[PDB]
């Protein structure tokens, strides 16, 4: 009945079709369209069909019949301006999402991706404004982040999009000023075909890299006068290429950088402050690329010398003396961030300890105290997440100088605690000795300092708690910058983020950061409050303190984090069973009070779970008590349970019916007797024993 | 039109003159564009064809297709390469070397497969298939018989060259295509590949486009040939799709469920009986999605497929009289779907 | 070129097109004197209007008689060269044959139409030659 | 321009892809493509023919200041064929079954010229070298035809860069009907600038015994008409320049003049014959030829040795050429001139 009605909406959508098509020739205009028809309002009516239509397509999901109307989409689209055609876009691109790309569409529909090439070298900033930033989306939609879509996707459609790589930054359009949003889809426009590097076949290979060359002319785009971090983590895939390639063009762009470090010679003004700040920024990529890149051969190779690099920061800790009060601040703090790139850039080791310790002043510049060559003469010469990064250049540096200057700073950091810089002393006291970590002590610092840790802090405390808790006090690295790639356009924040845990614990030796975590604590998430244990004995009465708390995480104040679920069954895997079973009758006399269906549902997954979990046959029987469940009335019991014995098997790698000797056996004694149970209070005489009969 | 439809129509004639194009061909025209003479003279008239499509650029249409006399003359060429890939599945039949025959006559069935991909670009190519001897094309009628006849890849293709053929091609069109189905549904089977069952999906498309094909029904069960079809779908075994691509060839046998339901037209029925079985397979899905409580594509998809699955519980009912029977034999799994409604409904929005 | 310079191109008349069939292939042929660029399809842009075959529909006799000649060049591309294919010409020059016929059905004398009666002979004489 | 231009180029890429493509060579030349580099260089030209496909190559190139007279295509990729050209003089390199890509890399030739229609930056490629190019200046027929194609890509390069390409060409020996055919060198005198030098000799004589001999089988009246062009533009080559060899070369030219006017004669008719239309032009060259050696002198004396065999040729000749409308009024007062 709906597609009959259909079928009549859907002459109505080619009537509307029909007048934008006469439209389209803009010869003849048919003297009816209908009432009283505009061209603008029949455009405006259709735009709120629009909003229905991406309703009703997913609604239709008509094969070999949806395609047509994509098809007409696109053309569409070419009548529709700015927004107009944009949302017409996106209902086109839900839809794509969906059916992936029609192949009716073919090169009229890259075509339509080729007119919007064209609108953004020249769009209007009204237009724009029109232009959907999620409409850019869909075109990152159309190429994936990974293969997927951008896998499969057509040669012919490569070519199109070879055809786009001559548009924008080829252009020099990328390099003209741009809307941010465009331009971010820009930067990932490059990253979806060039980035990934999928497929090729259709793209021009080594005749592309010369492209790629051309690209990187265009990568400079506004250069020393959002997309470009992009583009410099787009920058970095270049460098991504260079290296493996190299082993058996990049030293013309260290040229480049070389020439914005020319513009800083000539004058700390000359090198726009901010563009030279993002030149250092990537230096620490180009630090990951290359020679770190080879590590995650000869080492004749060389990576841009760092110290060149100190030369240029010491005329940056110059230009940052001759820096206004008005000039600086928030760009006094990039050059900070530029100085902690530096640190970044140093990595396992600084390449000069005397440069090391004018890092230690360089982490101080802007506000000391607390914990230098320069000492009172440095504060002579003359934000929260300044502090943090203060914080951070204290971090990177571990013992040395100021090793003792280092637990004053954990000590300074504990002496300011607002917002980020209560959140940046948090994270300063997980990261405060890579030594103290090494030797095995309770952490105290602030976890001791503070029981409430803060809100932020205390997510933060769960970030320590997976560096310290389930890690172990033996440190290998100390650095966990690991091998990140780009986390999206989040901020770098921390410097370093990327078997058993970490290189015997006391649940008392856990102590209060165990005692923090906990049902009444408010969690909202418990986020990393599983911490380490989730992500290299004799516990006893502790390890019953321990189950205590597992058991808060039983209760789960989120059924979703109950994460406790199997994250716990990996810490069972590594005297327990009767405390467990305590638990669980707990958890059942608790649920009963509650006499909530979705508080039963998690303790049943839960269930499962130790079951799957567990290696033995008490834990089987804790299923056997799921099986009485299953017995139970309401709903859940039995269906859920079938799910759960089917889940059993699945953890069982059971031999079905051969498993069920060895399941039942006593187990099913066991079962025999909750049938006697129910022979004992039949309360239906044969009539109860068919019903038996059907659970059996 | 004008520079846009010419430019449309070299865009389809680059398809082909990329060699080879499809994936895992050597070339595709050139070398493999080229009586050995009557077949020569044919590649020399293709490379005019290409050169006349280059000399010049609403549901009927559906995507609109160039015709051209030059395009019919490329299709022409390409029919002579269909006829030696015709005479090599002949020759396949004689024999029992003749691999290398195959991967001859795959090769042109990659190159139709770009004659496919053309004929969705040229309507010309698909007017003259729509023709046929009086009907099928003697040239689709030989295309037809490879149909009766790596292989089955290129068979797959030749159903998808025939189901865009379908988009551009008329109901009636559809009714001579009509009983090739007919041998199809003897040709589908459990070990065909699962991009193959997705084409098989483009066939039940193609069933609803003819009134004859609609004629045809799951209804009346086994003895129905729609029914047994169905009843495979129900299974899902989907042993050849893998991870999200098997659930995405099951999202598009749940359009082709929806699409019957939709349709005015649409145990007595095995498919109805199979169905609900179809379905709990389905919540079996949903329940793992479940358990994961949609920022991947495939995780939206499973939302999206929650929400056919809704539509598909008020058809379930529909399909079965004792729906109350259909739940009790998937009746265990019909509350764990409640669970996974119940989760479906926390993402909904 | 049939409605290119109006009133000026029946000025020309016959003698500018006269002029273009001399320059082209006249009388010599062979495949030296026309482009395997150009090809038959050059030939054939100008083919589909033959094919149309409106001698009524244009202007002038004597510039249907250049056209006659480009009929008589059609006779030219007949033989084999580059870039023209026999069963393509069959493919092509059907239509114009069939509007050789409608000037057969409607004409007070053949004039320049009596030049592509020949030319009708001619193909079909030559089918009698070999078939 | 843009993809309609486009479009002439892509077929003249067609008719390297017709079957058997052009002149009938069974290659397809992306058939000829058909090592692991030449490979690459056949994909390189599947490439080459997707830019055809964007015609973004056409309305390309677009100054017209320098180089072959209004402007070349940019033919973008043109350099991706010339990857493939440069595979194709990898092919046969042995030799500079055996030489089967000769006839292929021929028909590469020809594309080339086509290419060199198509692009004139691909020209400024192989000027640069292309190196390729070089390597066939460095190394039958189908060679005269390569030399022909060369000589498309002298009427495409720019002046001066021209007289640079005529410096690459290692020797004028090397240089020196299908060999005919090549003598109609011609090319450069019509890129009239530099090279002048190079057109002064030390004692071209020996090409106008040639052209005495009338050597080719074929002695297409057509083909004697070329020859006399080549004369012709020799001629042209002096004047921009400004003996006994110029004699010899008059000598042939004599030989042509007797047959010149008198077969008009025996004929009585107007040169409807396109041969007899070219003999036409050729006798008003002639007649130009004539005022061409009084400009020279001196030059009289020589001739006059066979003068008098020319002057009965030349009576006939004089009343022919007031007759003749490819007689031109110039040419006649120089025959007045002899009268």
């Amino acid at each position: 009945i709906f597609g009959v009605l259909t079928k009549e909406l859907l002459q109505l959508f080619e009537d509307l079709v029909y007048l934008h098509r006469r439209n389209v020739m803009g010869h003849a205009v048919e003297w009816p369209v209908v009432q009283l028809m505009s061209m603008q309002n029949l455009e405006f009516i259709e735009v709120t069909l629009l909003m229905v239509l991406t309703r009703i397509i997913a609604i239709v999901f008509f094969r070999r019949q949806e395609l047509l109307l994509w098809q007409i989409g696109c053309v569409l689209l070419e009548y529709g301006s700015p927004k107009i055609k944009s949302l017409a876009i996106s209902f086109l691109t839900e839809l794509f999402q969906l059916g992936g790309l029609p192949a009716q569409p073919a090169s009229t529909f890259f075509s339509s991706f080729l007119e919007l090439l064209k609108h953004l070298v020249e769009m209007d900033t009204d237009q724009l404004k029109l232009y959907e930033e999620p409409l850019s989306k869909l075109i990152k939609t159309l190429f994936p982040f990974e293969a997927e879509a951008y896998r499969n996707i057509e040669p012919v459609y490569l070519n199109m999009l070879l055809e786009k790589l001559c548009v924008m930054f080829e252009d020099g359009v990328l390099m003209r000023l741009k809307s941010d949003l465009l331009k971010a889809a820009l930067c990932h426009l490059l990253q979806y075909f060039l980035k990934f590097v999928p497929a090729g076949y259709e793209s021009a290979l080594q005749v592309r890299k010369v492209y790629v060359r051309n690209i990187c002319k265009a990568l400079l785009d506004v250069l020393g006068i959002y997309l470009l971090g992009p583009l410099y983590a787009a920058l970095k895939m270049e460098s991504m290429e260079i290296i493996e390639e190299i082993q058996c063009l990049w030293s013309a762009l260290k040229q480049k950088a070389e020439s914005l470090q020319i513009s800083l010679e000539y004058s700390g003004l000359k090198n726009p402050v901010i563009e030279m700040l993002e030149g250092i920024a990537v230096v620490l990529q180009l630090t990951a690329l290359c020679t770190v890149h080879c590590s995650h051969p000869s080492v004749v190779i060389t990576w841009m010398s760092l110290d060149f690099y100190t030369k240029v920061l010491k005329s940056c800790r110059s230009l940052l003396e001759s820096v206004q009060k008005l000039d600086l601040e928030a760009t006094i703090d990039k050059v900070v961030k530029i100085y902690d790139a530096l640190i970044y850039m140093q990595v396992n080791s600084s390449f000069e300890d005397h440069i090391l310790e004018d890092l230690c002043g360089m982490l101080s510049l802007p506000w000391i105290y607390s914990h230098t060559t320069f000492a009172a003469n440095l504060l002579t010469l003359s934000s929260p997440q300044a502090q943090s990064r203060c914080v951070f250049l204290l971090t990177l540096f571990p013992r040395r100088i100021f090793l003792e200057w280092r637990t004053a700073v954990y000590n300074w950091a504990l002496q300011s605690s607002h917002e980020v810089i209560r959140a940046s002393c948090v994270s300063g006291f997980f990261i405060l000795l890579q030594q103290q970590n090494s030797c095995n002590r309770v952490p105290k610092i602030l976890i001791d300092k503070v029981k409430d840790d803060s809100d932020i802090v205390k997510k933060e405390f769960a970030s320590i708690l997976g560096q310290l808790v389930c890690t172990l006090h033996g440190m290998f690295y100390l650095t966990s910058s690991l091998t990140e790639p780009f986390s999206e356009h989040g901020h770098v924040d921390l410097f370093c983020r990327n078997s058993q845990h970490e290189c015997q614990l006391k649940a008392s030796v856990c102590k209060p950061f165990l005692f923090l975590l906990k049902k009444k604590i408010p969690s909202p998430v418990k986020l990393a409050f599983i911490d380490n244990l989730h992500h290299h004995r004799e516990d006893e009465t502790d390890v019953k303190a321990v189950l205590g708390t597992l058991l808060n995480l039983m209760e789960d104040p989120d059924k979703d984090v109950r994460a406790f679920s199997g994250n716990i069954k990996h810490i069972l895997e590594s005297f327990i069973k009767e405390l467990f079973v305590l638990r669980m009758k707990e958890a059942y006399t608790h649920a009963q009070i509650s006499r909530n269906n979705e508080l039963k549902d998690t303790l049943i997954l839960t269930t499962g779970d130790i079951g799957r979990a567990a290696k033995g046959d008490l834990v089987p029987f804790a299923l056997l008590h799921l099986l009485h469940c299953l017995l139970s009335k309401s709903a859940s019991v039995s269906g859920a349970a079938y799910t759960e014995i089917r889940a059993l098997v699945a953890a069982k790698s059971v031999k079905l019916q051969s498993f069920f000797s060895q399941y039942k056996k006593p187990i099913c004694q066991f079962l025999v007797e909750s049938l006697h149970s129910s022979q004992m209070t039949a309360l239906d005489v044969a009539h109860q024993r068919e019903m038996a009969l059907n659970t059996l | 039109w004008r520079q846009r439809s010419n430019t449309q129509g070299s865009i389809l004639i680059n398809l082909l003159l990329k060699q080879p194009l499809i994936p895992g061909s050597s070339l595709s025209l050139c070398h493999l564009l080229s009586s050995l003479s009557a077949l020569r003279e044919a590649q020399n008239l293709a490379f005019t064809g290409l050169n006349l499509v280059a000399r010049n650029e609403g549901g009927r249409r559906a995507f609109p297709l160039c015709q051209l006399p030059g395009a019919v003359h490329f299709l022409p060429l390409v029919q002579f390469f269909i006829g030696l890939h015709c005479q090599a599945l002949q020759d396949l039949a004689a024999a029992k070397p003749e691999d290398s025959v195959c991967i001859l006559e795959g090769f042109s069935v990659t190159a139709l497969s770009i004659l496919q991909h053309l004929v969705c670009h040229s309507g010309a190519v698909v007017s003259l298939l729509l023709s046929g001897v009086g009907g099928q094309h003697p040239l689709l009628k030989m295309l037809l018989h490879l149909l009766a006849f790596l292989q089955a890849s290129v068979l797959t293709q030749c159903l998808k060259v025939l189901v865009k053929l379908a988009e551009n091609t008329s109901c009636d069109f559809l009714p001579r295509f009509q009983c090739v189905f007919q041998v199809l549904p003897k040709c589908l089977s459990p070990e065909t590949p699962l991009p193959s069952v997705l084409l098989a999906v483009e066939l039940l498309s193609l069933l609803a486009d003819h009134d004859q094909l609609a004629p045809q029904l799951c209804s009346h069960s086994e003895g129905c040939l729609l029914l047994l079809l169905y009843m495979y779908i129900t299974s899902r075994p989907d042993r050849v799709a893998l991870e999200t691509q098997w659930l995405q060839l099951e999202q598009e046998v749940v359009w082709l469920l929806a699409k019957l339901g939709v349709q005015s037209p649409l145990s007595n029925c095995q498919c109805n009986v199979e169905v609900v079985r179809a379905l709990t397979v389905m919540l079996h899905r949903q329940w793992l999605t479940v358990r994961r409580a949609p920022r991947t594509d495939q995780q939206r998809r499973t939302v999206r497929c929650l929400r056919d699955t809704v539509l598909l519980l008020h058809g379930l009912s529909q399909k079965d009289k004792l729906f109350m029977m259909h739940c009790v034999e998937v009746l265990h799994q019909f509350d764990q779907v409640m669970p996974g409604v119940s989760m479906l409904i926390r993402g909904l929005p | 070129l049939v409605e290119m310079d109006t009133d000026q191109l029946k000025l020309y008349e016959e003698p500018l097109s006269k002029l273009i069939k001399t320059l082209f292939p006249f009388e010599a042929e062979a495949y030296r004197n026309i482009e395997p660029v150009y090809l038959n399809m050059l030939l054939e842009k100008l083919c589909v209007m033959f094919e149309d075959g409106v001698l009524m529909r244009l202007k002038s006799d004597l510039l249907k008689a250049a056209l006659c000649h480009l009929l008589q060049y059609f006779l030219k591309f007949v033989p084999a060269g580059y870039e023209s294919a026999l069963q393509v010409r069959k493919v092509y020059v059907r239509n114009i044959c069939k509007a050789l016929l409608d000037v057969l059905g409607i004409e007070v004398d053949a004039e320049y139409l009596l030049g592509p009666l020949y030319a009708a002979l001619k193909m079909e004489s030559m089918e009698i030659i070999e078939e």
